[PDB]
């Protein structure tokens, strides 16, 4: 082959670049596998012009410290793909090329949607800015419980655990992955007894409280009648498991939430099938860029606190890809292509590890203002219930927001401001030990 | 042991062997002696999806013998050798149609 | 924890079993990770709604890896939603940190939960009745070149393949609509190439019109237009577009009489590694429970005995009603499909003329055979290249309908059909 | 109480009379139970809105049983609703405890209340004009076997019956849609078997496509699809699906030109017992006031003089405009149908070739004759078995159109038609 | 007949059982009427497979204290009936079988919708709990 | 180097040269010796968009030799010289159809 490996090809500002992490089978040289991952994602192995629609590998760059692996930068042209279709990026790029048999593993690390191709998409329904303007919540990372137990709670008992978390200063409250509707808890009743528990907790404490109502559904008709009902309960926010439900149902709900003023919380369910192995799959900074182009005002970016320096530079790599306008090419921080988002709105980066009180210095320092901090995922709640459990998770926020806004280095002076806020809060002092 | 071949077998009184001159007039005598109105109809093709058959001269309101209802079809033999001639029988009162039998075929 | 590993739990006939392939971190014992792959796929009101593990079964021939059979209850999951099975089961379990690689091998949807789904729009039997194509595996070109062909020159290559006795003709993965070829004009000039290739040769010719779209509104108005061209079949890349858009189109294709050719685009991100991912026999069960009258099952010709045992493993799972638990063939659970319609098994690798004796024996009648996958075309074009692949098809179906053993008398029946076919005899060598 | 038994109440011409058949408990006097079957079917004002009893008439030949004529006012009942007649009259009266068995024998919908209803979509006269089938009772197979037949093999058995001169071909009761045969594909492969059997033999062939469905949305999208196959007729099991779904489908079939074959499925839960239930002449009036261009009236051949007097009793009630009060024939009230369209009377028992002389004399022109009910088929198949039932039909209509007394010269006209028909002469004995 | 009376047939967990209360006409034996109420509610009296879609009587159990009456347990298969249609249960089971003339009275006492067939329905809109 | 001309080439077993009397009975012997039901069908025109072929006398449920399945088509040679006669093979049980081959052409 080697007509698809053009190493002198300076890629245009309108190409759709893609940086694979090719682990070829032995005896396959590096150029001939990188021409092959540019082959079967286009113009497979004259009736047309080949040189206008072909994917061209243009650089190899072997991965340092590990042989039999390199980073094939592929340069797909613009007019190969559909205007506005992030399910045609993946059908073109990661469609027919990972099961290619001259390759032992192939990992789409990064992808550069040009300014020419970002403008066909919608972006998020609402950015960082318009999400904060709708919620009137400025200058702090927002919050969230996650309603434990997941399964078994009837829709009113579920909404009582929502109303209890939403009293004590919590902003949002997440509906679970495995809760869409189930014979103990239907969605029409779960959404009803959560709207009756938001407007009780929103009217009690005057902040715009919300709840990530799960509109992930079997069909796109059942999804939009599940979201149009959360519109007619005047709910601020819905949520959607975008990798189980796909990018055609996400981009349908992207376009819906923009046209109906509902915030969209994108949840990364089934993401770890494809971003968790370091050699094969689709790195999440592709799937982070893929839902910034389709919908979502929030996306789970996991956590930072259980990870090394190199494993959080990569996590703060794709937090910047989905939240900042221009992000420079920094490969130690994980980003392979410089990415101008062309004033596309940002996406919140949601922190949802096994996190609790003592991580408020860490996750306000690492994840900035433009974030949401979930809770209750791994940590074992609170001894006094949910409303003192949420006030512990909110006084520890605004202590660490006040400390960051006074020069106090929360990396070093962070455990002081948790301990000096546990004095003025009895709900936080009992959460100060576990 | 045998199947049925593929013929048209037009509407009604058409799977039985084709009715002869005795069976034409005996059914015409059934029209008048039961008080129905013997009308004569004709058409080019006899499928029952062409819904109207073109009425010959009158529907014979005061027809009393079969020797003159058939004698109106005797005036319709030589007129239309290629049209499916037919004596229908209309109900005198209650808005229905009963008899239907082709008397002449192309 | 260790209340999620209940090894005496004989699983109920209404549970939704899942057989992971856990490769735990070093130092993690096998009981604790199997209670953990059952942990974070539930309940991270707990005695009835818990995903619980009930058997270990270490992988023979390999240490540090086992097959954790998890037994999820029925009432945890949504009636009729396969995007809730994959949200619940494989949602937050592959990223669990005490597991080096977790692979969902197989899954058992019970008779209780298969009845909530639609199944395929049309089975094997209903599809073949609509197409009037009986007793032979169907055919397919894939229009090469992929990109660049304008909507009529694409349609002219469809007309040229479908003249030569080819049943279907596939639209590509990455052809949805693009500034060289819009779908409204691709679908027009293809449906004008089918009504000529069906009028020329009277057989019901079809084309897998790609309705994969950015939104579900742009997907159904792309399928409602292939309905109003009176097209027999559409197609849908079901893993890039997802199981909410596929189940939307499943329910549509049953309710508009259009056959659905499910393409397994992006399937190999999530199964091609033998230790981590979701094996395709789960994804083949997942689209038999969403819709599809066809699914690519790749190929059999470039695979060894175990790799085509597994390939024939899920081919029986997506096509046969009852499949017995046969772990050497890859099927980990006895799957009763409860009279659900079958799905075709579309062979689409680098297969050519000489693989017709194998692929009429391996894949039975209930199959579709695609062409142009890796092979270097046909030296006389498309309409000879499709007549080569149709004479060599029906030479193998003629020998199969005369008892000839197509494992040994198979290369003979190609060579004695190259005499009575000139388009075949030039594809007989290259 | 005893203000609900007013025996001098000569009932108004606008009342809705009902003639129960009360079998009271031992010790209950006849005036008190007749005031009680008029009690809990009302008012459990009073002078203007009570259902009142006005005659006793004990059953001749039997003690402890009488025929309580109840006279409900008009303005108690909903204009155009037959599910409000059965909610009001037979709602809470059969469970009254001082009654061992209560049977609604007959009912008189007045001219005032028949005009609120639609009647049938198409009568006898309008149906026969649409079908262009005059002067003979129509025909029908019922496709045996019921279950199992795939949508095309079901359609092939429809094509085979409808070739042999058979007018209609019934879809079964329990065939609505089922995993072996979906309605979308049953309706497709039947409407493709009608346009071949209507093109072969030019007569307007039809099939009673079963649109009985779980919901009224799934029933009308099952009937809007039989409309857009240009089908002449559908059918509807009218007692399992109810009188709200028929009146929904009556109003549809009148407003879409589709004929309606009302099937009396589950009729015999509520009228088989001669002392308790709702006799079918009420239920035949109830679907003439909801829609139906056909109704099964069972059969006449396996019944005595009284049991076919009653069978011809409601056949005149659902087909003739005015029917005089003739209690020996079963009709308890003189019913003026106020120029409402008629309903066909579909004979569907174990009838065969030799019952054609009787069932052209008993059931007149305005009838449909089903076949395959109890009989052991035809030894040459369907298309000879339908030509046997069509030659033997028209041999009996030929003799009837020549004055031949078909009670005595009826077996002669079958045997002199077995000479000029070979398919008839083999059904002539078995 | 007596091909529809399989007395050894242990019914599957996905059959749709039905327990009639058959009061047969005299001279009709109990097995032949119970095979008949399994007959005309299916597969009525080689174009397909009979043994997959037939209703099978599988137990008789005469009613105590009253002769000429028994409880014919009929075992209809799952894939005979429509997903989600309780008006196709009744059209199949109590449709064409009570007016059967070898029977003086027939009473559908009980019916077992399996877990496989309950899941096609919706249930109530709201339960006890959600109400 | 040549193209394919424009013929009808009817359904299946139709791009191969037309099957002779040995290949008719060998496929008929494949129907009975594999337990399928050899039915004979005929039709006026053989396009596969006319979906039903009209069944000849029976589908031959108890057919055991090829010398009598063909001998029923021998009764169908002289009956229908102008119809595409065809021996189809139905599955005995599982509701499908397998063999399809024209034995006689107009």
């Amino acid at each position: 082959r080697l007509t698809y490996y053009t190493p002198d090809y300076t890629p245009k500002d309108t190409d759709i670049l893609a940086a694979f992490r090719v682990t070829p089978q032995p005896g396959v040289p590096f150029e001939e596998a990188a021409a092959a991952v540019a082959a079967e994602s286009s113009t497979g192995t004259l009736l047309t012009d080949l040189d206008r629609y072909k994917g061209r590998c243009y650089d190899i760059e072997p991965v340092p410290g590990e042989d039999n692996q390199f980073i094939a930068y592929i340069a797909y042209p613009l007019d190969l793909f559909e205007e506005g279709s992030i399910t045609n990026v993946l059908t073109s790029i990661v469609g027919n090329v990972f099961g290619f048999k001259a390759l032992r593993a192939l990992r789409l690390e990064d992808i550069r949607f040009p300014v020419a191709y970002i403008k066909t998409f919608q972006g998020p329904p609402h950015g960082i800015q318009v999400e904060r303007d709708k919620l009137n919540k400025y200058g702090r990372p927002l919050l969230g419980c996650t309603i434990k137990p997941k399964l078994g709670l009837s829709a009113k008992n579920y909404g009582r655990a929502v109303y209890e978390c939403l009293r004590g200063g919590l902003d949002f409250t997440k509906d679970d992955e495995n809760i869409n509707s189930a014979p103990f808890q239907r969605w029409r009743d779960r959404f009803l007894f959560v709207a009756d528990a938001i407007t009780k907790a929103q009217a009690e404490t005057g902040e715009i409280k919300g709840h990530y109502l799960n509109v992930t559904a079997p069909t796109c008709e059942e999804m939009l009648k599940r979201a149009e009902y959360a519109k007619e309960l005047k709910q601020p926010i819905i949520m959607h498991d975008y990798l189980t439900a796909g990018f055609t149902a996400n981009t349908t709900l992207a376009r819906w939430c923009r046209d109906n003023g509902v915030l969209l919380h994108i949840h990364r369910a089934m993401h770890a099938v494809i971003d968790r192995q370091k050699n094969h799959g689709i790195h999440f900074r592709v799937l982070a860029k893929a839902l910034r182009l389709s919908g979502g005002d929030h996306i789970h970016t996991g956590t930072v606190v259980g990870k090394l320096e190199g494993e959080r530079g990569i996590t703060m790599g794709f937090v910047d890809l989905l939240r900042e306008n221009y992000v420079e090419q920094d490969k130690s921080r994980g980003i392979y292509f410089t990415q101008d988002w062309a004033s596309l709105p940002g996406v919140m980066a949601v922190a949802s590890g096994g996190i609790h009180v003592w991580h408020m210095p860490a996750l306000v320092e690492i994840f900035g203002d433009d974030s949401v901090l979930q809770f209750g995922g791994g940590t074992l709640g609170h001894p006094w219930g949910n409303a003192p459990g949420a006030t512990a998770n909110r006084v520890a926020l605004e202590a660490c927001v006040q400390a960051r806004n006074e020069g106090r280095n929360l990396a070093r002076e962070g455990n002081d401001v948790i301990r000096e806020a546990a004095k003025w809060s009895p709900e936080l002092a009992v959460a100060c030990e576990l | 042991m045998q199947t049925l071949p593929k013929e048209r077998r037009y509407e009604t009184l058409s799977y039985l062997p084709p009715l002869t001159d005795v069976q034409i007039e005996k059914q015409v005598q059934y029209i008048l002696s039961q008080g129905y109105i013997p009308a004569v109809e004709f058409n080019e093709v006899s499928e029952p999806t062409e819904l109207y058959w073109t009425l010959w001269k009158l529907p014979l309101f005061g027809a009393k013998t079969s020797r003159e209802v058939l004698a109106e079809v005797q005036s319709c033999r030589s007129q239309y050798p290629g049209h499916y001639i037919r004596v229908v029988g209309f109900d005198n009162i209650k808005q229905c149609q009963i008899l239907s039998f082709i008397v002449h075929k192309p």
